[PDB]
RNA sequence: UACGUCCCUCUCCAAACGAGAGAACAUGCAUGGGCUGGCAUGAGCGGCCUUGAGGCCUGAAAUUUCAUGCUAGGGACACA
RNA sequence: GGUAUCGUGAGGGAAGUAUGGGGUAGUAAACUCCCAUGCCGUGCCUCUAGUUUCUGGGGUUUGUCGAACGGCAAGUGCCCCGAAGCCAUCGCACGGUGGUUCUCGGCUGAACUCUAAGCCAGAAGCCAAUCCCAAGACCAGAUGCCCAC
RNA sequence: GCGACGUCGCUUUUUGAUCCUUCGAUGUCGGCUCUUCCUAACCUAGCGCCGCAGAAGACGCUAAGGGUUGGAUUGUUCACCCACUGACAGGGAACGUGAGCUGGGUUUAGACCGUCGUGAGACAGGUUGGUUUUACCCUACUUAGCUGGAAAUUGCGAGAA
RNA sequence: UUAAUGAGAUUCCCUCUGUCCCGAGUUACUAUCUAGCGAAACGACAGUCAAGGGAACGGACUUGAAGGGCUAAGCGGGGA
RNA sequence: GGAAGUCGGCAAAAUAGAUGCGUAAGUUCGCAAGAAGCAUUGGCUCUGAGGGCAA
RNA sequence: UAGCAAAGAUCUAACGGAGACGUUGGAUACUGGAGCGGGGAAGGAUUUCGUGCCAACGGCACUCG
RNA sequence: AAUCCACCGGCCCCGAAAAUGGAUGACGCU
RNA sequence: CGGGAACCCAGGUGGAGGCCUGUAGCGAUGCUGACGUGCAAAUCGCUCGUAUGAUUUGGGUAUCGGAGCGAAAGACUCA
């Protein structure tokens, strides 16, 4: 029952992270998870998942 | 009602995500809060305000009139411990007793503002 | 014309050091004498918060409905020794001690209770009470009181104190032991002392007292933070950015009459370190120690493994090592102060205090950290075999 | 010459200073290991990315368990 | 006598208060409750947020150590992130009790009605109580331990 | 519910007197901030009562317990609107409150203007710019200790909830 | 009447913000404690209150109510 | 959130260098004007020109 | 007791000394060429220098001035 | 075998109330 | 100067100005900042005005008490 972050794509266990609404438009979720404010303030800024060594999927692309 | 926390003090710009011409909802005041001193009346996610519109069409600009809170950008936590928040604030502009105004929203209405009022829900391309 | 509400509670004056950091229950319930003899306190230990998610019932909005997360706190609860036995006569100037038997043993760490030093001492307490307790006529003079209890006592007490060395934290740098008296809230004091007497010098475990799903009231001593201001002591207000010998101040604390300062306006000094009660705090798990239940955290909904203590002990307490007691919300402690848990004074019949709970997951989540992760054995899935123990599980 | 208390040291749920809560071969202190957690891939090298969620920091106004190291016992009244 | 622990509690303080909702019920309308919210109060730091002299880790800027490594200077260079701690009606928990009386509905009827005596009853109210302080209220409360002369 | 006509008790945040205190100095309004107090009750609270069928108002009494807002213009008090609200009641505390703040109005020395005056200048007319010192003392309060103490330090003086 | 100029007076708007709603955390330097050094202004005596009367808002009088003593940090009510 | 603070945006923020593009009202034609307003900025390897000494 | 809070942070060895002081070494700094620089005028007139000294003067102290 | 129609007279009931706590001088007296 | 029967369109050059930004210098607007038993019988901080000029400054030299001198505040003339 861990809704399963965004951004860094951490596990979320219920009444860690904090949740955001971006004003626009998505038919998956509309509403975005993020467990640190790293992982959202790096996402205003808006890097890629990939490309940062911490990330979930910078591991599954620097560990093939 | 619910615990939402506070966003839009009074003399807050808020826009409008109605199609109803007006950009924005400077708030005028709170539409039911019971005074208390020094505090300025601060609205809510799922609060009805009284609005005079700063920019938009002019066939609503120069009165006052009611809004009703779509979206706000302060966090607030959820009672179900989901701590959630919007881009921008937002509001729609709404019947003096409350109804919805104005075209089907132009945003994510939020579930605090929704189920306290029948009318907004169903004009709304998302809840969240 | 203009005013305001007044600032800070009136009934809380002197913003005063509590008289000692043990939590003391002022006042004990009412003696219902239709219930059974029963134990009506016990101290805890403030090991520190957390919080869980509970299914939901009381239908209401936000009720009957999907799960909620609310804040809790894990007290640390080891079994309590009675060493004594304490009636009072109900005399016109207000109860009155009319004797004391002790146990026959008293444990090591209750006479140090009784020392500052205990270790150039010589260790004396309770010597001859030890020896005129094997007596003859220390059989005599004990239930020469035990036969007073009954005709001249209404109300019971027996004395309990803190098992410390069956509370391996370090942290309580503490060896003395907690001593505490204790109502008995049973009916017909005859068999009031019948309890008492009989769990004399036996451990009292927190389960015995309390049950799981109802409230208790936490008698308890606040949080110091020594001399404070007037903005945080009392809360009145900041005076404008302008102000000359700074803005942290009541600007008027007296017209010209009366020509003294009053009792009620706001001043400077200790804050914190008070004692509080906080009412009706509602137990939400009473789970046993690791030593006999190493599966504290996991009822029913998270049917992996783990304990009460975060990854990483609670941030300044350790681990819990005990019967930890787990209620709901804001316990007035820092970390490793001793709090006495209460039955309450409340008639609280409520479909709001009364109702039966489950919990449906608890988070053991590091404090220390943000901490994404349960039980560790969760994050060792997370990373692999990375060089701190690749450079030992690999140079082998 | 008693039981004891106090100072000195140490600890910190306490603290402006007193006072308080403590300990006084104890897990006490000091290191290290481990955990937990921050950061975000270390000097150097191979072919710039690779070693590699690396290196570093992590109790210190004072996060948590394990290994090794050292570890005042003297004063002042009590006391006549 | 000292010292120590546990209490007693005279006395002083005193606080919770508004609003909406559901409910039965468009009922010869409210009322035990069920439900929230708001304010106040007392707390707390699990979460969220703020805070950074962990100057923690990183990045960067001029100068600077022969150059890297590594630093340093810019009374903490600036910047991103940052645990701990502290803290927010920015987060969170908690704050629904017994008598007494008067308004008063009323009882008996005297000298027919409530009162002239005999009387229930109850909103606030006051009063204790919970709560905070605690014998300069000098506790013949209880209890632990002990001298010299 | 008050109103003719009227009158009669008690009223101060009242209009002025009085000249009693102060001229080897009680520092000027308004705010800010904070505490208190009163009821002549604004709100909630308690019945009462009507041409009080529900609705909803209507009059009244009891209660100081709790509550009584945010702004625009003004130095303001007041006033006025704006909007919320259950309603935004009225007062005292040296017109509560400057060794607390502020310094907007009073506010002098500069300057301009209007009227006045021969002129210097005057205006309680307007405009602009214009010091705001000291607690380290006693008590009050606020917390923080220590120590004596029952013929409240003494007689041996003797009283046990 | 006027372009330019203005530490001139004034009003609005934009931006911007801890001016504020509503405050919070951090930092030096102080205050705090210590070693050394060491003033002064001021000073009748002093110094708990309520009420009374009074040169009419008393520290002393009257009548009550508190008050053991000595203290450290504050504060700014009073000592017209 | 953004002057709701306050007698008053007081204070603080903000603005900012350079370069390029633009730049109104008014006007004593000089100005206003740095108007306003946008835009680009690093580090690196380069490739361009820009000059003194003769058949 | 107020205070000795604007302006540069002293750290160490071994040496001297009757003893926080001085000297030397090393260390980290500060002034930063409109200087805690080197020279002059005005003014001061022995304040220069060395060797002592350390009573009171250098608002702390001093073996130094 | 008592019971009336009108008034004179108070003691005494209301008429009538404020703001530090609160005064016959205090307790207290009925 | 380019370029086209009048004198406009532009390109440079040059470096004016009681012009602008700004250092010193000289001033002292705001904070009604900090001090107000000062560092100081008027200072400190930041901000700020000006900064080729009707400028600042040195020394010398003139004019002084019912007087001098003043871009004039009855300012200044050894606190
Ligand atoms: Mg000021
Ligand atoms: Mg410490
Ligand atoms: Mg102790
Ligand atoms: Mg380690
Ligand atoms: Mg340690
Ligand atoms: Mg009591
Ligand atoms: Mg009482
Ligand atoms: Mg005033
Ligand atoms: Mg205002
Ligand atoms: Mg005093
Ligand atoms: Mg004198
Ligand atoms: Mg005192
Ligand atoms: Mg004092
Ligand atoms: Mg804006
Ligand atoms: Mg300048
Ligand atoms: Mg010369």
């Amino acid at each position: 029952r861990t809704i399963e972050c965004e951004f860094s794509h951490f596990a979320v266990h219920p009444g860690h992270g904090r949740r955001y609404v971006p004003f626009a438009f998505l038919s998956t979720k509309p509403v975005l998870t993020f467990s640190r404010p790293k992982c959202f303030a790096l996402y205003m800024r808006k890097k890629n998942p990939r490309f940062i060594p911490w990330t979930r999927t910078y591991r599954r692309i620097h560990r093939k | 009602r619910f615990r939402v926390s506070v966003a839009l003090p009074v003399g807050a710009v808020v826009n409008c995500a109605d199609n109803t011409g007006a950009k924005n909802l400077y708030v005028i005041s709170v539409k039911g809060y019971h005074g208390r001193l020094n505090r300025l009346p601060s609205a809510a996610l799922g609060d009805m305000v009284m609005c005079s519109v700063k920019k938009g069409k002019p066939e609503l600009r120069k009165k006052v009139l009611n809004a009703v809170i779509i979206r706000q950008r302060k966090s607030w936590r959820r009672k179900d411990g989901t701590v959630i928040y919007f881009e921008d604030n937002a509001g729609v502009i709404v019947n003096p007793k409350g109804e919805m105004k104005g075209s089907g929203i132009a945003g994510p209405v939020a579930k605090e503002s929704a189920d306290l009022w029948p009318k907004i829900s169903t004009h709304a391309p998302a809840i969240v | 014309k203009f005013e305001h509400p007044r600032h800070g509670h009136l009934g809380f004056l002197p913003r005063k050091r509590s008289r000692q950091i043990r939590g003391r229950a002022r006042a004990f319930p009412k003696d219902d004498a239709t219930q059974k003899p029963h134990l009506t306190s016990f101290m805890v230990f403030k090991a520190g918060m957390t919080h869980i998610v509970r299914d939901v019932d009381r239908p209401g909005s936000k009720v009957n409905k999907k799960e909620v997360v609310e804040p809790v706190t894990i007290l640390e609860a080891p079994p309590m020794v009675i060493v004594g036995i304490v009636g009072y006569r109900q005399t016109p100037v207000g109860l009155k001690t009319i004797g004391t038997v002790w146990a026959h043993h008293t444990s090591v760490e209750f006479r140090r209770r009784y020392y500052k030093n205990w270790k150039q001492s010589a260790q004396l307490a309770f010597s001859r009470q030890k020896q005129f307790a094997n007596t003859k006529e220390g059989k005599v003079a004990e239930a020469r009181t035990l036969n007073a209890f009954a005709k001249k006592a209404s109300v019971i007490r027996v004395i309990a104190h803190t098992q410390l060395r069956k509370l391996r934290n370090h942290r309580v740098g503490v060896k003395k032991a907690h001593v505490q008296e204790i109502q008995i809230n049973g009916g017909n004091v005859a068999a009031k002392i019948a309890l008492a007497k009989s769990l004399l010098e036996k451990e009292v475990r927190v389960d015995s007292v309390f049950q799981q799903s109802e409230a208790c009231d936490v008698c308890s001593v606040t949080k110091g933070h020594g001399t404070e201001g007037v903005v945080k002591r009392w809360g009145v207000a900041c005076l404008p950015r302008k102000t000359h010998r700074g803005l942290r101040k009541v600007a008027c604390i007296g017209a010209w009459h009366p020509a003294r300062v009053m009792y009620t306006v706001a001043r400077a000094g200790q804050h914190g370190y008070h004692h509080r009660t906080q009412l009706n705090k509602k137990i939400y798990q009473i789970g046993r120690s690791v030593a006999v239940e190493p599966n504290q955290a996991t009822t029913t909904y998270d049917l992996t493994a783990k304990t009460i203590t975060p990854m990483g002990g609670f941030v300044g307490y350790g681990t819990v090592r005990n019967d930890y007691v787990m209620l709901k919300g804001s316990v007035s402690g820092p970390r490793r102060r001793v709090m006495t848990l209460r039955r309450p004074m409340a008639p609280q019949t409520s479909r709001h205090l009364k109702e039966k709970i489950v919990l449906k997951f608890i988070d053991t989540s590091s404090k220390i950290g943000h901490g994404r992760f349960q039980t560790k054995k969760e994050k060792n899935q997370w990373f692999g075999p990375l060089k701190k123990d690749r450079i030992r599980r690999e140079e082998r």
